[PDB]
Formats: C-alpha cells, structure tokens, sequence
C-alpha cells in the first residue's frame, strides 16, 4: 500500500459514549512531535475518549484552519480501523462506521478532546476529530491527494487535527 | 467553542 508514506504513529482505542473502536493513526502532515506529546499510552490503558463536540460551521472550521497554517503548530492524522484478525477488523470497522462516522455526520460535528498537562487546568493540546466531510476532503486533497483518492467514498476513516494551544 | 456529547 501507500501507507508506508503515511506511517502509523499511534494504535489504540477511541471511545464515544458507550462505544469503542480500534484504530491506527497515520501521520499525514504537520509536526509529528505533537502526536507523541498529546496522545495517551495505549498499553492497555483507558480509551481515548471523545466527550465534547464542535459544530462543522464557518467560524469553528476557520478556527481549525487557523492553526494549520504553520507546520510546527499542528499535526494531521488519518484514523483507520484495525483488529487482531479479519473477523475482528470487520467488527471494529462497523463500530467506526456506525458509532463514530455516522454519529458525527448526523450531528454535523467534529469530536473534541482537550488534553491537559498535569498540574495545569489550561489545555495544552486539542484533538479535533472529523468524520469524512467537506472539511476533511479539502485538507486531505491539498496535503495528501494520493491518500484521499484511495479512501474517499471507499474506506471508513476519521481525520484528526492536533493543535498545540 | 464546544458542547458535551451525550
């Protein structure tokens, strides 16, 4: 595949309400250090939980694009399903489709995860988790058109924008 | 701005 150009930098579970999904996060563009710094340990710990959401509307999306203009201040990741065998993969993929993509599209929202530094109740990083949508297609077309062509309307996925705040 | 999930 072409997922050697977009290496896996994190592997674990996402959570949303009472649902979970096993994913691999592929580095697309920006500053990979933000992924290492912002994402949790996945050696059996609690899942990465989406407990907030942001509307997919003009000023919200402008704010996300704002942090994406300099390569050191953001990280763009692509989330794809994974599992221990084909049967597990189908089930994890159905979870991603039904409990994450369908839900966020129906609410017209991106997931939001604020990541604090220990000792500070000010957010250090924000994870912005998009379903396939006009915004993700725009930026994936700009930054990784080969990757977008391989997944668009073909493979369920999420786009994750990590911003240091 | 944000809002909490269910």
């Amino acid at each position: 595949q072409l997922l050697k150009k977009y290496p896996i930098v994190w592997q674990g579970l996402l959570a949303l309400k009472n649902d979970t999904a096993a994913v691999q996060l592929h580095f697309v563009s920006g500053n990979n250090v933000l992924a290492h710094r912002s994402l949790p340990l996945s050696e059996g710990g609690p899942p990465l939980r989406i407990a907030q959401r942001m509307r997919l509307e003009a000023t919200q999306l402008e704010g996300v694009a704002r942090r994406m203009t300099v390569e050191t201040d953001y990280c763009l990741l692509l989330a794809l399903p994974c599992g221990r065998d084909q049967e597990d993969v189908v089930s994890q993929t159905e979870s991603l489709k039904a409990a994450f993509i369908t839900y966020l599209q129906a609410k017209q929202a991106a997931g939001i995860i604020n990541v604090p530094n220990p000792g500070s109740n000010q957010p250090a990083y924000v994870l912005q988790i998009f379903p396939p949508c006009e915004f993700s297609e725009s930026h994936l077309s700009r930054l990784a058109p080969d990757l977008l062509a391989s997944i668009s309307n073909i493979s369920p996925h999420l786009m994750i924008v990590i911003a240091s705040v | 701005s944000y809002s909490p999930t269910s």
